[PDB]
Order: C-alpha cells, then structure tokens, then sequence
C-alpha cells in the first residue's frame, strides 16, 4: 500500500531465480518438494504482474511432475491451495490453469489421469467465473470424449 | 407474480426497511433487479439482484425509518 | 464528434453500465422474457460538467450504429405553445 | 511501617509489611501496603493511610487516561503525578509512598516521595518509621544486579530486621516482584523470617 | 460570549406555544403505551421495537423503574426519555429521601417531574423533551394513583389511559372495557388485547413488554425479617411469563 | 443555507464554512515535512514581497517545548493563536508528569481545540493548516492538523498553494526510499522541493528557511538550520529547477 | 387449579354419556366460585366441547347456557366471544335459519359497540350462511366487508386464512378460477403452517379446491 | 421556520437536525462488522489508505476507552476523537469515583446522554459518530451495544455499520437463524474472526488486505488489537476453510 | 468527476494523439495537480503545445507538460464544482 519495496523485490528474485531455473530443475530430480518451494515463496508476494512472471517459472517446473504417473496428484493439490489463497488476484492462476491443459495433450497420458485432474479443476473453478468460464468449457469437453467410451 | 425468482429472494421483509415509497417506485427496484442479475448472466431473481437494487434509487429522507430513535 | 467505445477514460465503469440498459435489450429483448421484467428504459446521466456525458452519447451513436437523434437545446423551443410540443 | 523498593538486573521487588498501627492498636495486620495505580507500575504507602490512599486513587484515574491517549506512563512518569499531589499539599497531607515500577527501555526503577513532595531516583530506597533503623544494613548488603532469589532474601533479611526494631511494622512480609516474567506476589510468615 | 439565554418557546399569534406542539407531534411518532388502573393493582404494557433485527429486545427498556413501587413507561423518543428517566430517579432521591429519608409519594413524584420539563421550555440552550409518560405507581397515601406526564409539563390523574401513535383507539377500546371494580387478571388481558389493535410487530411476550404494579412481592426486596417493611409493588413479567397470559386472553 | 454558522449541518453530511476555511489554507504560503527516519525536516517558502523586508526575521516557525517545531500555512494569526494555545498545553503537561510532551499526544489536544470552534457559534472556526512534528522516544513523527481537526500519521505533508510540485516529489521520494533517507539527505530535500513549489508561486521571490528536529543531528532537539548549512542546501535545490 | 384440571378431566376423554351430561352442569360449577376469572376458562371450557362431537343438542344447549351467565354479571367482550361460538355451531348443525337470525341480531348492536375485531368473524360466518342458502349476492357482499374489516392491521393467521378460504369459494360459484385459485393458495399455506389440531383437516379441503381451479382452465 | 438550523421540533415530529448526523457516517465509507463469540467479541472494519504518503499504522477508528473495552467509530474523524476522548474520561471517572472498571451497557448509556444533550443545545452541535463499544465484561458475557448520535442505544446480538450495512445484516441474520441461540458458538477467539470476516466479504463483495483491515478483539478481561501480520494469517485462513 | 486515476487513464490515450519524444512519468504529477475534468485533461495536452511553442518545438516533452498541469490547474481554482448528487 503505502510502500513500493515488494514491486521491486518479486522482479529481482524472479529474475536470479529464471537464471537459477536449470540449477533447480535438476535439484528437481533429487527433491521436487525442495525445488518448488523455491518459487512459492516469489508468488505470495502481492505483485499480480511479477507474480504472473514467477507463474511462468512453476509452470515449467511441473511437467515433471504431470510427465510422471504419480505425482500429478501433488499438482492436483497445488492448483486448490493455490487459488483459494488470494488468486494472487485472480489473473496469475487464469494462465496456471490454462497451460496445465495443453501439457495433458502432449504427455498422452492415461484416460483415468486425464479424468481426475481434470475433475479437480472443475471442482474448483464451480462457483467463479472471474474468468474461469472461458477455459471451464474446453475443460469439461475433454472429459466428455473420455465419457462416451 | 410478473418476474421469476428463486426462493431465496424474500418480497416480505422487504416491507418494514421502507414505508415511504411509491408502486412505480416498487416496480423500479422490481425491474432493477433484472438489470443486476443480467450482470451476473442469471435469469432467475436472486436475493444478492433484489436487495442491491433495493437500497439505491430509494433515496433517504427525514420521515423514512433509516433515522430513528423516535420510538 | 464521434469516438471509440472506450473514449471516456475512468469514466469506463460507466459505459459498461450504460449498455446494461441500452444495448443488451437492443439487440435481444428475449433474454428479458425469460427474467420477466419491464423491458429496461430510461436513463439519466448527471454530472459536473465536462466529464462526456454528451461524449458518450457520440459514442453509442457511433458503436451500435442504430438510428440517432440528438437534440438541440433550446432550438426545439418555438414561438407556439403546443407547437413546441407537436415537434418533439 | 516499613516500605522499600530495590532495583536488581530483571527488575524491581517491592517489600512491604502489612501492620498499620493507630494507637497501640493495630487496626489491621493483613492489610497490604502494595497498591496497584498500573499494571505494571505500583506503589508502597506509608504514613497516615487516608492520605496515601488518597492520593494513589487519584494517580491511578490520571494514569489511566494517560495509557489510552499518549502512550503508557514509565516509573518516572507516575512518580511524578505523586509528586505535584504531594507539593500542593505538603502543609496538609503527609504522604510517604515509594514507587515502583518496570519499563522494559530504563528498567526496574525506584523513585521515592517524602512527606514535602520531592522526587529522587534511587537504586534502593526506604521509608516508614520502622525502615530509618534497618538503614545502613541496608546499603551494605545491597549489591547492584544481584539475582531474582537473592533479591527476595535481600528485602527478607532487613524487614526482618526493620520488625525486630519498630513496633509499627510486624505481620506478614509482603513482597510484590515486577519484572518482565509479569507481577509475582509473594508472602512470608513471621515463622519464615524470624530465623532468617 | 454565547448570548442564548432567551427562551426558545415562544407564544403563538392564536394562541399556544408553539414549541410544545410541535413536541406533541413528536408524541405520536413514537411507539404505543397504556395503563389500566385495576382496584387491587395497575398494568401498564408498551410495544418493543428495534431498529436491527440482530438487536436485542431483551436488553431493551421502556418500563424503567423510579422507585421500588412506582413504574415509568413512555411514548415519543427514545433518547427523550433516557435522560429524562434518570433525573425522575434523582429527584425522587435528593428531595424526598434526603430529607423525608423514604420513597416518594406517586401524586409528590409526578409534581416534581413537571417541574424539570417547565424549565425546559424556560431560556435558551434547552427544549421540551417530546414524550408523555404515564406514571404508575402505588402510595400509602393516595391509593393506587395512575398519571399522564405531558410535555406541556402539566399532569392529570386517570383510571385508564393511552399515549402514543394509537392512543385515541386504545382509549376507545378501553371505553366499553373499563369497569369500577376490576380484577387484575382481567386488567392484563384486556392490556394485552387493547395492544394487540395497536402493535404492527409481534405479539408474542418476546416483544410485548408486560410490567404490574400489583400486589408487593416481599421476597424481591431483598431482605426478610422485618413485617413491617414491604417490597416492591413493581414486577416485570419476563416473556415466558408474558406468553401464559395470551393464551389466557 | 446551511453556511450561516456550524450548527446548521446540511443534508450532505459536510459542514461548508469548515470545507471553506481550507481555501484560505490554499491562499497561503507553501510549507512542507518531509518525515524522515530518525527526525523530520520542515522547510517552509518566506515571501519576499518587497525589499523593504529583513530577511529570515519573521518566522513562520514557532518551537513548542524544546522537541516540536510547528510550521502552517493559511491566515498567519491564526496560526500563530493556536500555536500559543499549544505552548500552554505543552507547559501543563510537562508540570503534571515531569516529561516532555510526546507528538502523538500534543497532536490530540491541539486536534480537541480546533475541532471545538466547528461546533460552536460563539468561537469562529479556524483557517490554518500545521505541520508539526520532532522526536520523543516513541520515534520521529509528521503530524498534519487540518482547520477541520483532522490528522494522521505520514511519510510526507503539505499544504499551502504550491503543495501540488511538492506532494508528487514526494511519491517519487517514497519510491526513492521505501525505508526513508538520512536526516542529512532530507536538508537538501526539504530545499529541493520548495524550489519546485515556487512554480507556484513563480509571480514572485522567496526566501529559504530551514529547521530540522531529528536524533542524529541536534539529538532529538528543534533547532534551526542556519549559516553554511543552510546556504549548501539553497545551492542545491537552485540547481535543480535549472 | 380446580375447574383447570376438571377440564383436563373433560377433554381426554372419548365422547361419553358422561362427558356429554356433565358440561351444562360444570356451568353451575363455574358460578359457584362467584369469581372473575371465569371469564378465561369458559371460553376454553366450551372449545373442549366442541372438538369432539357430542350429540347435537347437547353442544348448542350447553354454549346457550353459558351465554346466559355470560351478562349475568360478566363482561360484554365474554358474552360476545360466547355468541360467535353459538353462531358456529347452529351452522353445522345444518340450521340455517337459526343460524342467519342470530347472525344479523349480532352483528348490529356491536356497531354501537364498534372497536371489535371480533366481527370479522361475523361477517365470515355470515358469508358461509348466505352461500349454503345458495344466494351469492349477499354472500359477495358480506365477503367484500370482511377483506375491508381485515386490511385493518390486527388480524391473526387464522383470521386471514379463514377469509382467504371463503373468498375463494364464492369465485368458484362465479365461474372465475383465476382469482380463486389466488386465494387457494395463500390460504392453503396458512393452513399448512399454522400447527394442526383442526389444521390437518382443512389444509386437505384447500389443496383439492386449488388442483379444481386448474382443471376447468 | 428555523427546524433545520436548530434544534428545535418540527411538525414532523422530528428533529432535522438530528437525522443530518446519520448522514454525515456514510461519507467517509467505514463499514464495521461486529459479533459475538462464545469467550470474545470480534469487530473488524476498514482502514481506508488512499495515498502512499498516509502511514497505515496511525490510521485509527479503533480507540481503547478502557482496559477492556474497545471502541468503534463510524464518521468523521474529528468528531471520533472527541468522543474517544469523552468516552475515556467518563471511564476513568467511573473505576475512580466507584471503585470497579465501567460496564459496557452504562457506558453506552452515558455517552448516549451527553449525545441527547448535545441534541438539546443549540449552541453545541452534536458529534456525528456512531460509536460501537465491545466488551466481554463478566457481568454480561460478551457484549455489543451501540450508541448513535441522538442518543438512542440497545443491545445487539451482532452490528454493522456503514452506508453498506444493510447488506451485513442480511448476513449476520442468517447465521442466527440456524444456530437459534444469540452469539456464535465457538471456543477459539481467532476462528470467530475468520466468521466476521467471511460475513463481510459476503455483504461488501471484496476482498480484503491487512490493510485495508483494523482488527481489534475483547478477549476475556482484555482488549487488544491485531498487528497487520496478525490479521494476514486470518485471511490466508479464510482459504482453509 | 473523474477519479485520481481516471485522469491518468485519459492521460495515457491522449498523448498518443501529439507527438513526443516520450512520456510515461503521467502517474504523480496529474494525481497531485487533481481539480481537472475530462475536459481539463485535453486542455494540458494543448497548453504543453504553448510551452513547446515558445521553446520552439513540434513535440511534447515532459518539461513541456509539467509546466502544463501546474498552469491548468491553477486557472481552474478560480471558482468551486460544488454539486450535491442522488
Ligand atoms: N471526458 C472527456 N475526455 C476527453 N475530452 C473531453 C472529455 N470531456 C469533455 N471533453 C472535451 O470537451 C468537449 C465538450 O465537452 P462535452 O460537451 O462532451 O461535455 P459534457 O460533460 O456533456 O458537459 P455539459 O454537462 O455542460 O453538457 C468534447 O467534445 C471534448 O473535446
Ligand atoms: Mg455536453
């Protein structure tokens, strides 16, 4: 409010932390808890722009775990703890949830997994519609293809 | 009778909050309502449309029971 | 003296407000039947001068593009009383 | 009466007696003599009761007006308000009271008020009628800093002494310790103390 | 300087002082209030209303008490009262058990209260308070006596009586109701059933408030042991209390 | 209607002879304090009117206790009244509890008596705004007191014509210092921005007066910047707005 | 206590010889007390009568009876709560000629003695009398009095139900089950919350007549 | 006809004046929320910071009168710090002159005198605060009352104030209704907060930070307020709910 | 009337409707120079093409325009807006 030291902050340890991204990617590998609380910290700032920025970060860190056939449940978790929080507003989590659906695509993975993930953000995306809705409606069509089988 | 509603929406403890209006003043918050749920993209008549619109356009006077203390 | 639709800046909240009455009903009066309303007529904008109420009027003329009138201030006044009504 | 107040490293421990004598009669010998006009600031009477009492009611109202509009009072601010109460009234009211108190910037502090209205700093001050015998034991045993447990003894050992030598002070040995550990009321039998 | 000291009631060009109808309006804004004199007690009863519905009306009064066997009960304002209330409680006691070290009597009483509204209508800086009360109360003197305090700062004594917005119906009502002996228990029904045509809320004994000066209760005064000392002739009836009593209607 | 004295309100909640009164605050001179870190530097623009005047003799600046400065803008003997009224009230205290005044507590009994003379008819409203401030141990403190009674904490303050160059430069001060500056670096800075609020004030010529109380440079005490110093932050700020 | 508990004693009970004799004879007990608070357990007294049936006479004759000690030496507003009661009953005994001179006989005096909210029950009674005759007319016309009396703020559930149901029926008769069927339901709800004693029973009738509006349109 | 310039009746039956003051509240836009727990009472209102040159900290709608009991203030800021200032002194001199701490319901009643007081001068124009005190007193349990200023106050089981407090009642109502039972039952001070919040958020449609917060809870024999890293943890709580 | 930042808003549509060299320093100066209307807005856009004028420049600078708000501004206390709205 009264102060301007966390608009300034969230940009330089965004930016050591994108130089630090293939150090903690590997770090990934020995501990992905370890390697995610990394960027946490950067997005309960109250920056929504450099918070969006940072949003980047853990977007390309969780292929790893949505690659992976059993830790795209801690994603599952991430995605609820995430929006519920503060939304970091409500325009940070709108490209989390977007690009989460475009990696299920290209992993090819199995239809029960496609089914529960997606069945978490339907959960939780029910009563917003900040803008939720316009991704809401591919969401559930996925699902659909699934359902006919 | 006119609008739909869902029973949320109460008509009936809408009557103490103010006793100075007028029928086209209650056919003002009525219409309103339709004006406030199609913002949400609703077409049903919550509670949330009917009560916001209530306290606007209802304006504040010195006989109204918004003052009181006259009891 | 036409404009874009966002042609009043800080006072946007207020178009989007404006169109609320104006245009959704203008283009489908349908998604009213199923609400149940009076359809939406009337609006009056007051201010202190200066902030486009009249800026946004050259604006939902030029927007939506429907038939526009527009009205001189006292030059639809005559000399005939009921003659000044005929006209209007 | 016997009253006094000694500074030590965590704080301030307050020592009172609890005999008030009218006559040869006490009129009462478990009454305290540890007033509180703060939480965390209070005071030891002496003298004649009424005028004390009086006086304390007084700068506990005033106190607390002064917590809740312009920030809380220190030692040296209360003694104050018993200063000016005493001046305007020093060929009237006799007062004998010693403040006490704990800021957690200055810390454990003693001011004392005579019977004219005067305010002094002491690390250890006195007063009574039973406390002008106890007076040099008191500054030569008396070490600056000393412990929590070796502060209570201190205060102990001389109002022992101080009841041995005035007939006016007896009864129970009060002690009420201000500190950051909060407000610790403590209590002697005479049993206690007339071995140590 | 401050130059109000000259009076803010004034005579009018036909007659009457302006000042204190326009205080009377402010009488029937205000809720409804009556009292019936029974021959073996008083009732009065008053409407509860509240500006919240999340305020509570069992910490609301209306019926305040002056001494130990005289009731108060107002109509007009609220706030009118609330001062006003306290000063009746100091008069009582200053003038009377200062000097003739007991409770005043009801027709004393209601004298002296008159007199601290006339002065509110004398010099600046000061106006009527805007409510009638009416004084119930029992004296070892005059019986049972029932008062009508008016802003005018006049008083009369009645045998039943109403005031507020809905006065001249209750009196009405009262008419045909009102006898020269009269039971108490009847006194509360038709209390109750006379309010009932002048209340727009409830009429549960949640928002009815029902209050006696009856018969004396010696086990309210507080102490025992002296026959010759009474207590209080007041009773509040608390809701269930008061609940009992419409069902008895 | 509802202008003709204090005791008439209007239906608009606002009170109109009091809103008035803050457009004679706005004929003023302007004034600025600039809370700083460990003090505050005030710094306030003297008119030179004429030559005829004698220069950094009339003050605008009047200490109450030893650790305040107070400095306004608006109608200067009505400034100056309610500034003798506060050295009463700063004696008081100092008798009753044998201390210095703090600010937040010298701000709420000057706040009571201007708030006072909005109430009645009998006493005339004010037309001053102050800007007080100084160290106690309860740290640095900025108090702005407008003639309504109203005050608040603050990082920056101004009042005066020429408060719109001033109150900008101090968003970008904050933004300089999101943790404030040195009670040195504020001399210069206080100095600075009454040079950009003489464009305001840009029909005439000035003078530069300069008081500081802060504890790492007079300790806590009000006194006035004066000779070499004061002249270093004039050259200073006379080269910016060229 | 004791004429409160004799009723308990009445009401069990089941409909008995017994019960049936007793009650005009518990209006000698009554008078026996010589008290004023009678007037509180006479009118219960006979609301315990008539919930279950007694016989025709014997439920007409005792209420008759009390109305007599009712101005005997009791109040006005004792003996007209008695005649509303003696009014009900001549109605479902099927007397209708009994039961429309009563009810004009009522109705005029206690407009010398107006501040009643007690004759919106007459007027609905008289309604239901008219309308069993087969005249509408004046069935309309007594109705019409009753919403009147009742836009008048003191009215309970019961009274309002009580006149949403005949308002109802009379439109049927007039072949409009539009407006009937407005009043059906506000009625059918007050009945169906107001706690059932009797409610049970009515709340059935009034469903039926709002389905009988929705299918003649 | 001077009915609206002093205060003197009118042939409404009301004084204009008076009501002038409720609209004075609405103008400076502080809404509050109070209610009722089961060993606290919790009042959480808004801290409006407009500027960046505004320090948060000594922004203050929330007074301590007593030891234990908070207040409120809804309107402007001058006439709140008179009648903080009153409010205190009555207190002092009640523990002074009485011998115990003053009780929240006689000191509603008491600052509701002066109010009717300062309706009855004409000369002195009355303070256009509404003042809700909070307490847990032991004499009362928990206790909200609210005073106005004509002088009118009563109990409350929950208030709110504001110009958007219409909406917080509806609120509030509810929760009421299914407890059946006048305060909120809940032995934890902090999870009363994270209710008064929620009932806040519902009525005003926003979202809220620290410092767009000032949190002040009686707690038993206690008033304190929270710190604004304090009511962030309530807030990250809201979530977890 | 517009908003602290509803002036800004204004500020940054019509500043691409001149010329310049580059500003993007709108956001404090305008909201502490506060008193304009909409209109106001466009008439600091011309005045910082009087004070261009007089450097003899065909853009608008940001030392142009700052001496723009403060002039507007100015003028403009010359009487109040005082409306008192439903
Ligand atoms: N909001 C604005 N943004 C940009 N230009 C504006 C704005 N308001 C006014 N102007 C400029 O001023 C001209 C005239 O103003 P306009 O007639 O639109 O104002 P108005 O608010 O409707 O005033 P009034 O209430 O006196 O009619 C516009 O055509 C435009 O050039
Ligand atoms: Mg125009």
């Amino acid at each position: 409010m009264s102060r301007d030291a966390p608009i300034k902050a969230d940009k330089d340890y965004s930016q050591i932390l994108k130089e630090e991204f293939p150090k903690i990617d590997s770090l990934a590998q020995n501990d992905c808890n370890s390697a995610l609380d990394q960027l946490l910290v950067l997005e309960k700032k109250t920056r929504q722009a450099s918070d969006l920025a940072s949003s980047k970060e853990v977007l390309a860190k969780i292929v790893d775990l949505l690659a992976s056939r059993n830790k795209w449940d801690d994603l599952n978790e991430q995605l609820t703890l995430l929006s519920k929080k503060h939304g970091q507003l409500k325009l940070s989590i709108q490209y989390m949830i977007q690009k989460v659906m475009e990696y299920l695509k290209s992993s090819k993975s199995l239809d029960l997994n496609t089914r529960i993930s997606v069945i978490e953000t339907i959960r939780v995306v029910t009563e917003n519609k900040i803008f939720v809705e316009v991704e809401r409606a591919r969401v559930t069509k996925d699902l659909v293809e699934i359902k006919k089988e | 009778s006119k609008m739909s509603l869902a029973p949320e929406a109460d008509l009936d403890s809408l009557i103490i909050r103010n006793d100075s209006l007028s029928g086209a003043v209650i056919a003002a918050i009525m219409q309103e309502a339709g004006l406030r749920a199609v913002r949400k993209n609703r077409y049903v008549i919550l509670q949330s449309d009917l009560e916001e619109a209530y306290a606007t356009q209802v304006k504040t006077d010195n006989t109204v029971d918004k003052f009181d203390f006259y009891k | 003296g036409e404009i874009t639709f966002d042609g009043i800046g800080g006072l946007t909240e207020q178009i989007r407000e404006l169109r609320e009455v104006i245009e959704l009903p203008l283009k489908n009066p349908e998604i009213f039947q199923r609400v149940g309303i009076k359809p939406p007529k009337g609006v009056l904008l007051y201010g202190p001068p200066g902030t486009g109420k009249t800026l946004l009027a050259k604006a939902v003329a030029a927007t939506i593009g429907a038939n526009f009138i527009f009205s001189p201030a006292s030059g639809i006044v005559d000399k005939y009383i009921g003659e000044s009504a005929r006209i209007i | 009466t016997s009253i006094m107040a000694v500074t030590f490293k965590d704080g301030v421990i307050l020592g009172a007696d609890s005999r008030t004598t009218t006559g040869a009669y006490i009129a009462n010998r478990v009454t305290d003599k540890l007033t509180r006009v703060h939480d965390k600031i209070w005071c030891c009477r002496s003298g004649s009761a009424a005028d004390t009492q009086a006086i304390a009611d007084i700068v506990q109202y005033h106190l607390e007006l002064y917590t809740s509009q312009y920030g809380t009072p220190s030692t040296e601010t209360a003694a104050s308000v018993f200063k000016e109460l005493c001046y305007e009234n020093k060929d009237n009211l006799t007062a004998g009271i010693i403040v006490a108190g704990y800021d957690d910037k200055n810390k454990g502090e003693v001011y004392t008020i005579p019977l004219g209205g005067s305010v002094h700093k002491l690390p250890y001050a006195i007063a009574g009628s039973g406390s002008t015998f106890i007076y040099g034991y008191c500054d030569k045993n008396f070490r600056e800093n000393m412990s929590k447990e070796e502060t209570v003894d201190f205060i102990k050992h001389s109002l022992s002494q101080a009841i041995k030598w005035d007939g006016s002070s007896g009864g129970v040995i009060r002690m009420v310790v201000l500190t950051a550990a909060g407000v610790e009321r403590l209590i002697f039998y005479p049993d206690e103390y007339e071995q140590l | 300087t401050d130059r109000y000291s000259f009076s803010l009631t004034t005579f009018s060009p036909s007659g009457k002082l302006g000042q204190i109808d326009y205080a009377l309006t402010a009488v029937k804004q205000g809720v409804t209030s009556l009292g019936i004199k029974a021959t073996n007690g008083v009732v009065i009863a008053t409407e509860k209303k509240s500006s919240s519905p999340l305020a509570m009306s069992e910490t609301l009064s209306k019926v305040s008490l002056l001494t130990p066997d005289i009731g108060a009960v107002y109509s007009g304002m609220g706030p009118d009262y609330r001062v006003l209330v306290d000063k009746s409680r100091k008069v009582a006691h200053t003038s009377y058990k200062r000097i003739y070290g007991e409770y005043p009597p009801t027709k004393l009483l209601v004298s002296e209260v008159a007199k601290i509204m006339q002065e509110a209508t004398q010099s600046g800086g000061v106006r009527p308070f805007g409510v009638s009360l009416l004084i119930a109360g029992h004296d070892e003197f005059n019986g049972f006596s029932l008062y009508q305090v008016d802003p005018s700062g006049s008083y009369f004594p009645w045998k039943a009586t109403a005031i507020g917005k809905g006065s001249v119906a209750a009196k009405t009502f009262l008419e045909k109701r009102w006898n020269d002996e009269l039971e108490l228990e009847d006194a509360i029904h038709i209390a109750l059933l006379t309010l009932k045509e002048s209340v727009e809320g409830e009429f549960n004994g949640d928002t009815i408030e029902l209050a006696i000066i009856g018969d004396e209760n010696p086990d309210l005064l507080g102490y025992t042991g002296i026959p010759t000392d009474k207590g209080p002739r007041f009773r509040k009836l608390t809701s269930q209390e008061i609940n009992d009593r419409l069902e008895a209607l | 209607g509802y202008d003709l004295s204090n005791s008439v309100f209007s239906p608009d909640g606002r009170n109109f002879q009091v809103e008035y009164a803050v457009k004679a605050v706005e004929n003023g001179t302007t004034s600025i304090g600039i809370k700083c870190n460990d003090g505050v530097v005030f710094a306030v623009e003297k008119l030179i009117t004429s030559k005829l005047l004698v220069p950094q003799k009339n003050v605008k600046i009047q200490v109450v206790d030893r650790h305040i400065g107070c400095v306004y803008s608006g109608l200067i003997p009505d400034g100056r009244h309610l500034v003798n009224r506060g050295r009463e009230e700063a004696a008081s205290f100092k008798k009753l509890y044998k201390t210095p005044i703090p600010i937040p507590a010298f701000a709420d009994r000057l706040g009571q008596y201007v708030q006072a003379h909005t109430l009645y008819n009998s006493v005339r409203p004010f037309g001053v705004s102050t800007i007080f401030g100084g160290v106690d141990k309860n740290g640095a403190h900025l108090y702005m007191l407008e003639p309504s009674g109203s005050y608040w904490g603050y990082k920056g303050a101004a009042t005066g014509k020429g408060r719109q160059s001033a109150k900008a430069e101090l968003e970008k001060l904050v933004d300089h210092h999101p943790e404030g500056l040195s009670a040195r670096e504020a001399v210069k800075q206080a100095a600075k921005i009454i040079y950009l609020a003489h464009e305001d004030n840009k029909e005439k010529d000035f003078e530069l007066e300069i008081s500081w109380c802060s504890l790492s440079e007079t300790n806590g005490l009000h006194k006035f910047v004066k000779g070499d110093l004061l002249q270093e932050a004039i050259d200073f700020a006379q080269k910016e707005i060229n | 206590t004791s004429i409160l508990e004799l009723g308990q004693l009445y009401v069990t009970m089941g409909a008995k010889d017994k019960l049936r004799e007793f009650i005009p004879h518990s209006t000698e007990y009554m008078m026996q007390f010589a008290k004023s608070k009678t007037v509180k357990v006479l009118k219960t007294l006979i609301e315990k009568f008539e919930q279950v049936p007694d016989s025709l006479d014997d439920q007409i004759f005792v209420c008759e009876k009390s109305i007599e000690f009712a101005k005997r030496e009791k109040r006005v507003f004792l003996k007209h709560s008695l005649s509303i009661k003696l009014a009900t009953l001549h109605y479902q005994k099927k007397q209708y000629k009994d039961s429309l001179a009563l009810i004009n006989d009522l109705l005029r005096e206690f407009k010398k003695l107006d501040d009643k909210p007690s004759l919106v029950d007459v007027h609905l009674l008289e309604s239901k009398v008219y309308h069993k005759l087969r005249n509408l007319a004046k069935s309309k016309a007594s109705l019409t009095a009753a919403r009147t009396a009742a836009n008048s703020i003191y009215c309970p559930t019961q009274t309002v139900a009580e006149l949403d149901l005949m308002s109802g029926i009379l439109h049927c008769e007039d072949k409009d089950y539009k407006t009937a069927f407005s009043y059906f339901f506000e009625s059918f709800e007050s009945y169906h919350n107001l706690t059932t004693h009797n409610s049970y029973e009515k709340a059935c009738q009034v469903l039926k007549y709002m389905l009988l509006s929705k299918i003649m349109l | 006809g001077y009915d609206r310039h002093i205060t003197i009746f009118s042939p409404e039956g009301r004084l204009y004046q008076v009501e002038y003051a409720f609209k004075a509240t609405n103008q400076t836009n502080i809404n509050s929320l109070a209610v009722r727990g089961k060993d606290c009472t919790v009042v959480i209102s808004q801290k409006k910071v407009p500027d960046k040159l505004l320090d948060p900290t000594t922004v203050s709608y929330i007074f301590c009168i007593s030891r234990t009991i908070g207040m409120v203030v809804n309107g402007p800021i001058p006439d709140a710090r008179n009648a903080a200032l009153r409010a205190k002194a009555e207190a002092a001199e009640f523990r002074y002159k009485y011998g115990y701490d003053m009780p929240c319901d006689v000191l509603a009643k008491r600052m509701a005198n002066l109010s009717q007081i300062y309706t009855q001068r004409a000369y002195m124009r009355p303070l256009g605060v509404i003042l809700t005190f909070v307490s847990v007193d032991e004499e009362l349990g928990p206790s909200i009352y609210k005073t106005d200023p004509a002088g009118y106050y009563v109990g409350y089981k929950a208030t709110a104030t504001g110009p958007k407090q219409q909406e917080i009642t509806t609120n509030l109502e509810n929760h009421f209704k299914k407890s059946k039972i006048d305060h909120i039952n809940e032995e934890s001070w902090e999870k009363v907060v994270e209710f008064a919040i929620t009932h806040m958020i519902d009525a005003l449609g926003t979202e809220f930070s620290k410092n767009d917060l000032e949190v002040g809870v009686a707690t038993k024999d206690k008033f304190f307020t929270l710190s604004a890293e304090n009511i962030e943890e309530r807030l990250v709580a809201i979530a977890e709910q | 009337l517009p908003n602290e930042a509803g002036r800004l808003e204004i500020f940054k549509i019509h500043t691409a409707k001149v010329k310049k060299t580059g500003e993007f320093d709108f956001e404090a100066a305008v909201k502490m120079s506060d008193g304009f209307n909409g209109a106001d807005i466009r008439n600091c856009a011309t005045e910082a093409g009087f004070f261009a004028i007089r450097d003899d420049r065909d853009h608008i600078n940001p030392d142009d325009l700052m001496k723009a708000v403060r002039k507007v501004a100015e003028v403009k206390k010359l009487e109040g807006t005082i409306e008192y709205q439903k």
